[PDB]
């Protein structure tokens, strides 16, 4: 809000404001732009799938063990398991309910609004994708999802990459026993060293220090008598004191106006991650791709994904050879 | 106010952000410290020893809290006669150094203490400066100050070489060398005595009464306020949005009590954010806090204007208990209030939404509220 | 005995009268650098019980406030004299505090300089230094007065193991005289002990006078614990009377949670810091 | 400085300084879009090899 | 660096430019981060072996 900030309430400052004519009007549009767009990147990026699927309430796929990705319904949040570790991890300083002090003078006239989706129907979305992804492969991206047995789908999945099937239908119990062991150790792995979240920390970050020097710059004298209007107008007369007016309201309009102008280039930025997101669940994840390296290192063979705090994370479960042998060729 | 705020006469399906509301303050405060070491004037005019006019008895004034609003009843003042500056308003000015004198005149002597005036009283005994900035109060003294076969208790000069300069004391028992003959205290003719009795007498009535008379000199210049105003203070609330003064720090916000420990000599505290949260001594001494008090955004959510006139208005991070159905004059910023601003109220995670009423259905969503509320225009 | 001494880390004091919690707020102001150079400064007259002049107490400067460190029996350095020329036109600041009251009388004097040293004032057996004040010697030209509270009393802890060292910041910014001081007997015998204490103000008056002079006239009239020797060229000598010096610099300090000032860190000592 | 007294000179300074700071605020503005396009073809650059 | 371009060699300039707040603390981040980004452009194209 500009009366506020720029602003103490006082009639004599918001009469010399309104002289500057639509400096305001140009920049709220930009704002409520912004964040028009936040709230459409998300509703692009999970809702890719039309119907809510359900996990059969049975649990047994031939050894396969997805007990640390689907959810858990003992919590309270419906979250799985890596989902909690993921949201304990990151830390977070403002949300935003009713917080009227790390963060409770940001009401200096700047506001933070709640995100359409709350972080529940996300879950919901999460899950009815992976239920979809488990129990009918690929197919359910097209048309009306079929099912299908997890074998089947995993001796198909080896087909595509110009393996033959008796390899997975000879040496199932290995494949289910490795992929076990891996996707146990991932939580570990995540555990382990700090910096793996880093840029989603970066990103809870750099915004809320932004926030922060924005109300320093509000005690700041610009090249004036003080820093505090209301001093000002009390100790020196009326006739001339709107220079010291004038210089202090330039210095926070400009001050603003840089404030606005990094946020557009980091929506920018965020834009471009969010697409491109998207873009890599739309194809590793409905289906299976041809292109190297885009999903996972190897040969790709499944996608699965979790949810994050302003974020979203894969799981690639890939394909990778083994010792080799010399062989003389014609 | 839609309409007004985006220059058009039509307005589509959508929400819009029209303006903000805030609580206006209702009551001012100004919590000024104590006041003791009050200044000494009763003392100087209480007292039955006053010198004559040829000698006057003076006085030094210095940091002490004046209130110029007590001797008033103390004398009848007859003459309240003081320098042209505002007699009225004289509880305001702050000076450094309050140099004073008294004595008692005549009554045809009265005006004669003036600056540029002359006369026996005025040049041989004392002259005003012209730039003097000082206050005259005289009283009448004829009931106390008169003795049946004489007051001879106080004097007056009449021979002095040339006139006095202002600010300056003649006292002297010389004798007059009068003429040429070398008169060497012998006081016998060509010589005369420059010092006559002022005795008192009952009869003398109009003409001759004595007025006992006070001046104080005001010395205005570029130096710091010694001798200052009483700075009279307030009572205090608790609860309520209002302004403060405390020490000469402006603001405004609803206040409540202090929690934390503060240092002996520390003030106002601040924060991380540069802002003060805690302050001292509203009254006597203690720790009191101060919180910037409920303000918000609007939203008017509408369908086309084509289509219907009903609008829902939602109020931004406010508590539906304290959000103002009031909306009443003064206080709140909105002017309009011909809402109806009840029997449909309902508590959002955004805010508090009024003019609709929550359902148990479910469709999609067509004007995002927000945290998974969206609202439509639908048929009952 | 003139000595020198490190500074190790020490004389800081609050800058403002604001409070903060838990916060690294960083601040620019005058400070006594970290680890620099502190010169005792001794005045040696006892001997025997004859006289055998001192020719003690020599000329100190006074540079933009001074930091002053005492381990004093009770009062042996009441006497403080600040002035431009401590002659005339000076105005030199008279304080006094002898366990009760202070005189903070503001005039020109010649001196005071009369301390009348009676031959019986060795100490261990007669001290009779009973009403032994012809203070404020004479007077040269004044006309203001200002009076005061006591302001150094020492705690005695009824044994010597606690010799307090007194600390005190002297600056006269624009007028307003502060005399920042902490009593703190925490100390047993080791001179400067490492940690850290802030300074609490007292008073502020303005007086206009260009403090350029320093100077102090002990308690002559009981004297011992007074040693010396062929002391020279940055080494240690006895003096129980310390003299810093200030700067403009730039500090961070940090407040702890209840709101006193635990750590600080200057800003220009080590490319570290 | 040398021709001036401070009162005034404080006036041209203030001048100086504002259309300076105004001049270097807007190189590093155009420096960010840049870099950002430049990141874009770094991008479709690491993807093609 | 500012102090370098806009008040050269001048105390005074530095002591009146020091009333403006922080913008030249954020004139070097903005700096200071396109020239990681640039440093690890480079690497991402090139070390994929
Ligand atoms: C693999 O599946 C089995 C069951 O099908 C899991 O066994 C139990 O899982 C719960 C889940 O929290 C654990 O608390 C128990 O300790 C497990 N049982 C035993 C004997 O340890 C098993 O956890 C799954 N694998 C992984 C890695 O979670
Ligand atoms: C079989 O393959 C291995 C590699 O897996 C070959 O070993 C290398 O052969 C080259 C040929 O000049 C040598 O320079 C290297 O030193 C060998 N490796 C090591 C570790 O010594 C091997 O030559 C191939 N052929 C046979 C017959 O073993
Ligand atoms: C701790 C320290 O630096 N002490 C020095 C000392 O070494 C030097 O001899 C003297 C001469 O200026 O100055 C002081
Ligand atoms: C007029 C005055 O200041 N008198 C005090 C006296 O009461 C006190 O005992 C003495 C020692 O401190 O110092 C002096
Ligand atoms: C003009 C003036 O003030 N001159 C002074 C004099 O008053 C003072 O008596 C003398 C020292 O005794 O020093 C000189
Ligand atoms: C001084 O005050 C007392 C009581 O207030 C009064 O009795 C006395 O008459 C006063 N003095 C004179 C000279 O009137
Ligand atoms: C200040 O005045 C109030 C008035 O009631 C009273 O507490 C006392 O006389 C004075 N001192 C303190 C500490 O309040
Ligand atoms: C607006 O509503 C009217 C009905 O009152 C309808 O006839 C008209 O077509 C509508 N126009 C638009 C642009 O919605
Ligand atoms: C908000 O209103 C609810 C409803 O009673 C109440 O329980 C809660 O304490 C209120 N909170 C605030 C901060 O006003
Ligand atoms: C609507 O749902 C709530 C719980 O969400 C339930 O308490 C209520 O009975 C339902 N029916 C209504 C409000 O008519
Ligand atoms: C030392 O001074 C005292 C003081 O009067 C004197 O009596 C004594 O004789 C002096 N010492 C000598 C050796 O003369
Ligand atoms: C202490 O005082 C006397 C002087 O009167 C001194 O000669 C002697 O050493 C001591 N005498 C006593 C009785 O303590
Ligand atoms: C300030 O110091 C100078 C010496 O540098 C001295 O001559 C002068 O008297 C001092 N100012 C005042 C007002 O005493
Ligand atoms: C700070 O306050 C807490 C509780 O108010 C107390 O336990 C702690 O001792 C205090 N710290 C001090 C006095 O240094």
């Amino acid at each position: 809000d500009c009366t506020m900030y720029i602003c103490g309430d006082s009639t004599e400052c918001s009469n010399l404001l309104l002289q500057y004519g639509s400096f305001c009007t140009q920049l709220k549009r930009a704002l409520t732009g912004i964040a028009v767009e936040q709230d459409k990147n998300t509703q692009e990026v999970f809702a890719q799938v039309k119907q809510i699927y359900k996990t059969p309430p049975i649990k047994y796929f031939g050894g396969f063990n997805f007990s640390q990705i689907l959810p858990d319904p003992s919590k309270p949040s419906k979250r799985s398991p890596i989902e909690d570790l993921l949201f304990n991890k990151v830390t977070l300083a403002d949300a935003g309910f009713i917080k009227q002090l790390i963060c409770a003078q940001k009401f200096n006239g700047l506001t933070v609004l709640p995100p359409l989706l709350t972080d529940e129907m996300i879950a919901q979305y999460t899950s009815a994708l992976l239920a979809g992804t488990i129990t009918s492969g690929w197919t359910f991206g097209a048309g009306p999802a079929l099912q299908i047995p997890f074998p089947m789908q995993m001796a198909y999945r080896f087909n595509g990459i110009g393996v033959t099937q008796n390899v997975l239908y000879e040496n199932q119990k290995l494949i289910a026993n490795q992929f076990n062991s891996a996707i146990g150790k991932i939580q570990d792995s995540l555990s382990s060293t700090p910096s793996a979240l880093g840029k989603l920390q970066d990103v809870v970050n750099h915004n809320a220090q932004a926030l922060n020097t924005l109300v320093k710059q509000l005690s700041s004298k610009f090249g004036a008598i003080s820093s505090v209007l209301n001093d000002i107008l009390s100790r020196l007369d009326p006739p001339e004191a709107e220079v010291q007016i004038d210089r202090l309201i330039t210095g926070r309009l400009q001050s603003l106006q840089t404030y606005v102008t990094q946020q557009l280039i980091r929506a920018a930025e965020i834009r471009a991650s969010a697409n491109l997101a998207a873009t890599k669940m739309s194809e590793c994840v409905l289906g299976q791709s041809k292109r190297v390296d885009f999903c996972g290192k190897g040969y790709h063979l499944m996608s699965f994904p979790q949810s994050a705090p302003h974020g979203v994370v894969f799981l690639h479960v890939t394909y990778v050879p083994a010792q080799e042998k010399n062989f003389t060729t014609a | 106010e839609t309409k007004c705020t985006l220059k058009s006469f039509t307005v589509e399906k959508g929400i819009y952000q029209t303006s903000n509301f805030r609580v206006q303050p209702t009551e001012s405060i100004v919590r000024f410290p104590n006041i003791t070491n009050l200044c000494p004037f009763h003392e100087v005019f209480n007292a039955t020893r006053f010198a004559s006019v040829y000698a006057w008895n003076r006085k030094r004034i210095s940091n002490c809290v004046a209130d110029y609003s007590v001797l008033y009843n103390f004398a009848p003042f007859f003459a309240f006669k003081c320098y042209g500056v505002s007699p009225t308003k004289l509880n305001d000015l702050c000076f450094t150094n309050v140099y004073a004198d008294s004595f008692v005149i005549r009554g045809n002597e009265v005006s004669q203490i003036a600056p540029g005036q002359t006369g026996n009283i005025a040049d041989y005994n004392y002259k005003l400066p012209d730039d003097f900035t000082g206050c005259v109060i005289a009283w009448n003294s004829n009931k106390l100050d008169s003795k049946v076969s004489g007051n001879y208790n106080y004097l007056y000069r009449l021979f002095r070489k040339s006139k006095l300069k202002p600010f300056e004391r003649d006292i002297s028992t010389e004798i007059y060398q009068a003429g040429n003959k070398p008169c060497n205290g012998v006081a016998g003719f060509n010589c005369y005595f420059p010092l006559q009795s002022y005795g008192f007498r009952p009869t003398y009535g109009v003409g001759h009464q004595p007025y006992r008379v006070v001046v104080l000199s005001f010395e205005l210049l570029h130096a710091p306020a010694t001798v200052c105003g009483p700075k009279k203070s307030t009572n205090l609330v608790k609860n309520k949005c209002v302004n403060f003064n405390f020490n000469g720090l402006t603001g405004t916000g609803v206040l409540t009590e202090s929690n934390k420990k503060f240092l002996p000599f520390q003030q106002f505290g601040r924060d991380i954010a540069d802002t003060t949260d805690a302050v001292r001594d509203p009254q006597t001494l203690e720790i009191l806090d101060i919180t910037p008090c409920s303000f918000g955004g609007v939203s008017v959510i509408t369908p086309g204007t084509n289509t219907s006139n009903q609008v829902a208005v939602l109020y931004q991070g406010v508590n539906c208990t304290e959000v103002p159905v009031a909306i009443h004059a003064d206080q709140l910023t909105p002017t309009w209030r011909v809402y109806s601003t009840g029997s449909n109220v309902f508590q959002t995670r955004a805010g508090c939404l009024i003019g609709a009423e929550y359902v148990n259905n479910s469709y999609e969503c067509d004007i995002p509220i927000g945290a998974g509320i969206c609202a439509s225009y639908q048929t009952q | 005995t003139q000595s020198y001494t490190n500074s190790f880390t020490r004389g800081v004091y609050y800058p403002d009268k604001v409070f903060r919690s838990s916060v690294l707020h960083s601040t620019q102001d005058l400070f006594l650098p970290f680890f620099s150079n502190v010169t005792w400064f001794h005045a040696i007259h006892v001997s025997g019980t004859n006289g055998t002049k001192r020719f003690d107490n020599p000329v100190l400067p006074f540079n933009d406030g001074v930091y002053f460190a005492s381990t004093e029996k009770s009062n042996i350095i009441r006497g403080w004299i600040f002035g431009t020329t401590l002659d005339s036109k000076t105005q030199s600041l008279l304080i006094v505090n002898n366990a009760t009251n202070v005189v903070i009388k503001v005039c020109e004097f010649q001196f005071c300089n009369d301390p009348f040293l009676d031959v019986y004032y060795h100490e261990n057996n007669k001290s009779r230094m009973e009403s032994e004040l012809r203070v404020y010697s004479s007077a040269n030209n004044c006309t203001f007065e200002y009076v005061s509270q006591p302001f150094l009393m020492d705690l005695e802890g009824k044994q010597g193991n606690f010799k307090n060292l007194r600390e005190f910041v002297f600056k006269n910014i624009d007028g307003y005289f502060k005399i920042y001081s902490k009593h703190t007997p925490v100390n047993l015998g080791r001179d400067l002990p490492q940690g850290f204490s802030a300074l609490e103000p007292l008073v502020d008056l303005p007086i206009g006078i260009n403090i350029t002079r320093f100077q102090t006239l002990l308690a002559l009239h009981r004297s011992y614990l007074t040693p010396g020797d062929s002391s020279s060229s940055w080494t240690a000598g006895a003096a129980a009377y310390y003299v810093g010096y200030l700067q403009p610099r730039t500090f961070l300090l940090k407040y702890n949670e209840n709101g006193t000032i635990t750590d600080a860190v200057d800003c220009a000592l080590d490319p570290l810091s």
